[PDB]
């Protein structure tokens, strides 16, 4: 079972604050430390701070300006990081990680994407991408899905509820007029489609939405 | 605070060759270094603890070495799934610190792109816009150019491109080119053409469709 | 049972307790101090043993006030426990020699 | 004697930007560094003690970091009243020594 559970995303207005959560399962010991790590897009890992839930003591990276306040709830086994008075420099992926008090991060959460912006949350529009009438296929066929007009990042795109992983790649989103757009591509043996169904699943955590789009031939 | 220097920042290797990432500490830290792997869009993943100790579930291909200030993470016979960023981390002194990371690149054989063009969906046309989508998939090397043509005339406005990082499945690259018009201008034209220029061919790979 | 042996055993178990609690509290007190080395529980237990025996190699030591207070507690506990073992041995020897003298 | 190197000697910053003065010791001195501010025609003024400990009456804007040989004095959102010379001083070994100072320009 997943050891550390974090929400997918948080949208925060400039100057506002947000409380990130990290729910822990698995073995819990009095020697456990919960660490928080910041990663800006295209940058390295930056240690923010640590907390020991059995005692409630928290330590922070002194090299950076303190934006975080760490707490923990032992009954729910959940660590919290309050980020306050955020600016665009605070937009990043924030991971929680568990250390058994012996120096290394044995397990990491999936990370919460925090976007600091004044724009409004917008769910994506998902459109199918099936080949045109005159396209010719080899032994393989390529299908896709267009995820357009969403904010903020991220979206998670799976194919056939995750059962289709080989032959998939999702392109990085491009940002225009406060809205993101990307496409996902899947390649399957041409003999197997459309007889075997191919569906894209698009999850937008910031809007709490998840939509399916079945790729059928332009018939 | 202990500085962890990871140089070079990019490592390029042929498939099946042994590779070695370097991590140098600003002071002697015994063996209190740990190595993590982060793939694209993924969270870090502990590979090695205390410089050389194996982690359950990590392929025997990975090993670690060194003590004091100089440490090495080694991969014997690299393969595509190793394409990732690699970070070292020290726990000898407070606070814990991270290295700046080294990216692993794999030099595979050249591969021509597989090009697919996609007309707009009827749902998007219902909404009032039209996006023509072109995939240039699984090519190598990463350098490639895309050109759009409408009714045989080159088109620049409304084109947005996006490139993947190197694929951890086959060491290739992929790119999408999306030409977005309003439905009105899309209806005023007939043929839409996506052309890929790549090292693997002197002639471009061309994919077109007629709105008719 | 004889008081000196019971006290020796009690001091042994109390010293084990002090070693474990001192490792925990030393890590708790030293984390947050830049440059501190006494920050992981395994080597903290090693350090606590070093401190209780007075065999202080110098590989680890606290740098904070509260880490050093924990250290003082560990020092005194270890020294007094080993001295109590010495005292119990002396009492055993004294009784045996009294008996050997037929007194 | 411990040499305290403060380089660069002049720091130029726009108003409201974060700034960082550097102090490097010729040998490892733990956290036994202290930071002072001296304005024009004024006496030195303790800003930070033991590398990172706050001083009563000093704006929360000031902070300090580092241990061993490399130390940093940071000002988040600089303002005009910060224009001054900044000195580091070590107390790890006798005798106490001073850095050569860094001037803050806005
Ligand atoms: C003229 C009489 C001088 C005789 C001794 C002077 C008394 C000084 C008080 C000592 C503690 C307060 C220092 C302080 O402000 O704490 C920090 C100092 O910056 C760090 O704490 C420390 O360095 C650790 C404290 C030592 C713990 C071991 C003591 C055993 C009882
Ligand atoms: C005597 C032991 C006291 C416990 C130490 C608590 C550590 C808190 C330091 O901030």
């Amino acid at each position: 079972q997943v050891q550390l559970q974090q929400p997918g995303a948080e949208l925060v207005k400039p100057g506002a604050s947000v409380k990130l959560s990290c729910k822990a399962s698995g073995y819990t010991f009095t020697s456990d430390w919960i660490h928080w790590v910041k990663q800006r897009p295209g940058h390295g890992l930056e240690w923010i701070g640590e907390i020991i839930p059995s005692y409630g003591r928290a330590n922070y990276n002194e090299k950076i300006q303190k934006k975080a306040t760490l707490t923990a709830d032992k009954s729910s086994s959940t660590a919290f990081m309050q980020l306050s008075s955020l600016t665009s420099e605070d937009s990043a992926v924030y991971y929680c990680a568990r250390e058994r008090g012996d120096g290394y991060f044995a397990v990491w959460g999936a990370g919460t994407t925090v976007t600091v912006s004044s724009a409004k949350t917008t769910p994506p529009s998902v459109y199918p991408l099936a080949p045109g009438s005159a396209a010719q296929t080899n032994s393989m066929v390529t299908l896709g899905c267009l995820v357009k007009g969403y904010f903020p990042e991220p979206v998670t795109v799976t194919w056939n509820s995750g059962s289709l992983s080989s032959g998939v790649h999702t392109f990085p989103a491009v940002l225009q007029s406060d809205l993101y757009t990307l496409s996902s591509s899947v390649t399957v043996p041409s003999s197997s489609w459309p007889s075997e169904t191919v569906t894209c699943n698009v999850a937008h955590p910031a809007s709490s939405t998840k939509v399916d789009k079945k790729i059928v031939p332009r018939d | 605070d202990i500085l962890l220097t990871q140089s070079p920042a990019i490592l390029s290797v042929s498939p099946g060759e042994r590779v070695s990432f370097s991590c140098r500490a600003s002071q002697s830290i015994g063996t209190d270094i740990h190595w993590y792997q982060q793939r694209t869009n993924g969270s870090p993943r502990l590979l090695i603890k205390y410089a050389s100790e194996s982690i359950s579930g990590i392929p025997s291909r990975f090993s670690g070495s060194g003590s004091g200030t100089d440490f090495t993470l080694s991969i014997n016979s690299v393969e595509s799934e190793d394409i990732a960023n690699y970070y070292c981390q020290q726990s000898n002194r407070w606070p814990f610190t991270f290295g700046s990371g080294t990216k692993l690149e794999i030099k595979r054989a050249d591969a021509a792109p597989t090009v697919s063009i996609f007309p707009p969906s009827s749902e998007q046309l219902t909404s009032g816009g039209a996006s023509v989508v072109c995939f240039l998939n699984n090519f190598y090397p990463k350098d490639i150019n895309v050109k759009w043509k409408i009714d045989g005339s080159e088109r620049q406005n409304g084109v947005l491109n996006s490139w993947t990082d190197q694929d951890s499945k086959d060491s290739t690259y992929s790119m999408s080119s999306t030409l977005t018009l309003t439905k009105d201008e899309y209806e005023r034209h007939n043929s839409y053409t996506c052309e890929a220029t790549h090292k693997t061919s002197t002639s471009p790979i061309v994919k077109s469709f007629n709105r008719n | 049972s004889a008081l000196h042996w019971r006290a020796a055993g009690a001091a042994t178990v109390l010293l084990v307790i002090v070693l474990l609690a001192g490792s925990y509290l030393a890590v708790l007190a030293e984390r947050g101090a830049p440059g501190a080395q006494l920050i992981t529980y395994p080597r903290a237990l090693w350090w606590s043993v070093e401190t209780a025996t007075t065999v202080a190699y110098g590989d680890l030591y606290p740098v904070t006030l509260w880490g050093r207070c924990v250290a003082v507690v560990v020092m005194v506990a270890g020294i007094t426990s080993f001295g109590l073992v010495t005292a119990a041995l002396a009492t055993w020897f004294v009784g045996r020699e009294q008996e050997r003298r037929g007194h």
